[PDB]
């Protein structure tokens, strides 16, 4: 996260840290005690599927304070329409091997209904994005969880306010722009998979996933987030399904 | 009704036959008798921050 602040311990309790062989991989969002929402691109280069860990209640990477809960990831579900190495359909649904225990430091973020997300949440201007990603473009990653408040833009406004860069990926209906074009504030590659959380009438909801952008906090550019509202029914159907052998599962989308 | 200011609902809104509207809540919440407000039914409802709630 560039240009944000430390999220006070316990104030981003749905934040997940994904680890592969103990190394920082990605962020994620807890949506109930066994399910985590992350980005599909987090998993393009994974070979050791059995070495994938989700950490809840994490805050500071340099210390163990007892609030951290580690779980093995039993399943990684990716939509059939996602193509590795490309930007569209950047979402993954993770099933934990054992539920996390809800505490003051581990709480799920509400996965909203599609209609409520499209007609109401999509119009809340500011939302929070968080993670242990880069503090600067081409800079070191954070030891303490960081959070940033970013405004959402309509895609027409994003494209008109952006610096026309060659070979740039298209912003589809499965994405949205959020952030600033002045080069001061943005989420970064190490924040990939993390939540874009929206407040509405005293409750927080999942609206986006840190997906992509041109560098980190690049002048003339905004962060691009997976538009979670497009995947509500796809996520709900999978959460009601029985686990299947093997970690990776490609599921039909829609 | 739902398209306009979330039909007055705190959380979810469903449109019915005529000027009928039903508000609903995420699991771990119950709808109050005002028919719009959602109250937690569990210790750790989704989207609420315990350290801020208890403060
Ligand atoms: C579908 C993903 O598409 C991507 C396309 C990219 O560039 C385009 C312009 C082609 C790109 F740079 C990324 C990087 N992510 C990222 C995220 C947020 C921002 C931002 N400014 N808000 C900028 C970049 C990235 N993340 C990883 C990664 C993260 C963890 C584990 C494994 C890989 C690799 N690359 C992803
Ligand atoms: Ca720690």
């Amino acid at each position: 996260i560039v240009g944000g602040k430390v999220c006070p311990k316990g104030e981003c309790p749905w934040q997940v840290l994904l680890l592969v062989n103990g190394a920082q991989l990605c962020g994620g969002t807890l949506i109930n005690t066994i399910w985590v929402v992350s980005a599909a691109h987090c998993f393009d280069k994974i070979k050791n599927w059995r070495n994938l860990i989700a950490v809840l209640g994490e805050h500071d990477l340099s210390e163990h304070d007892g609030d951290e809960q580690s779980r093995r990831v039993a399943q990684v579900i990716i939509p059939s329409t996602y193509v590795p190495g490309t930007t569209n359909h950047d979402i993954a649904l993770l099933r934990l091997h054992q539920p996390v225990v809800l505490t003051d430091h581990v709480v799920p973020l509400c996965l909203p209904e599609r209609t409520f997300s499209e007609r109401t949440l999509a119009f809340v201007r500011f939302s929070l994005v968080s993670g242990w990603g880069q503090l600067l473009d081409r800079g070191a990653t954070a030891l303490e969880l960081m959070v940033l408040n970013v405004p959402r833009l309509m895609t027409q406004d994003c494209l008109q306010q952006s610096r026309k860069v060659g070979d740039s990926p298209n912003i589809t209906e499965y994405m949205f722009c959020a952030g600033y074009s002045d080069g001061s504030k943005d989420s970064c590659k190490g924040d990939s998979g993390g939540p874009h959380a929206t407040h509405y009438r005293g409750t927080w909801y999942l609206t986006g996933i840190v997906s992509w952008g041109q560098g980190c906090a690049t002048v003339g550019h905004f962060g691009v987030y997976t538009r979670v509202s497009q995947y509500i029914e796809w996520l709900q159907k999978l959460m009601r399904s029985e686990p299947r052998p093997g970690v990776l599962l490609r599921a039909p989308f829609p | 009704i739902c398209v306009n200011e979330n039909g007055g609902c705190e959380q979810y809104c469903s449109d019915h036959t005529g000027t009928k509207r039903s508000c609903r809540c995420h699991e771990g919440y119950s709808l109050l008798a005002d028919g719009v407000s959602c109250t937690p039914t569990v210790e750790y409802p989704c989207g609420k921050i315990p350290i801020l709630e208890k403060r």
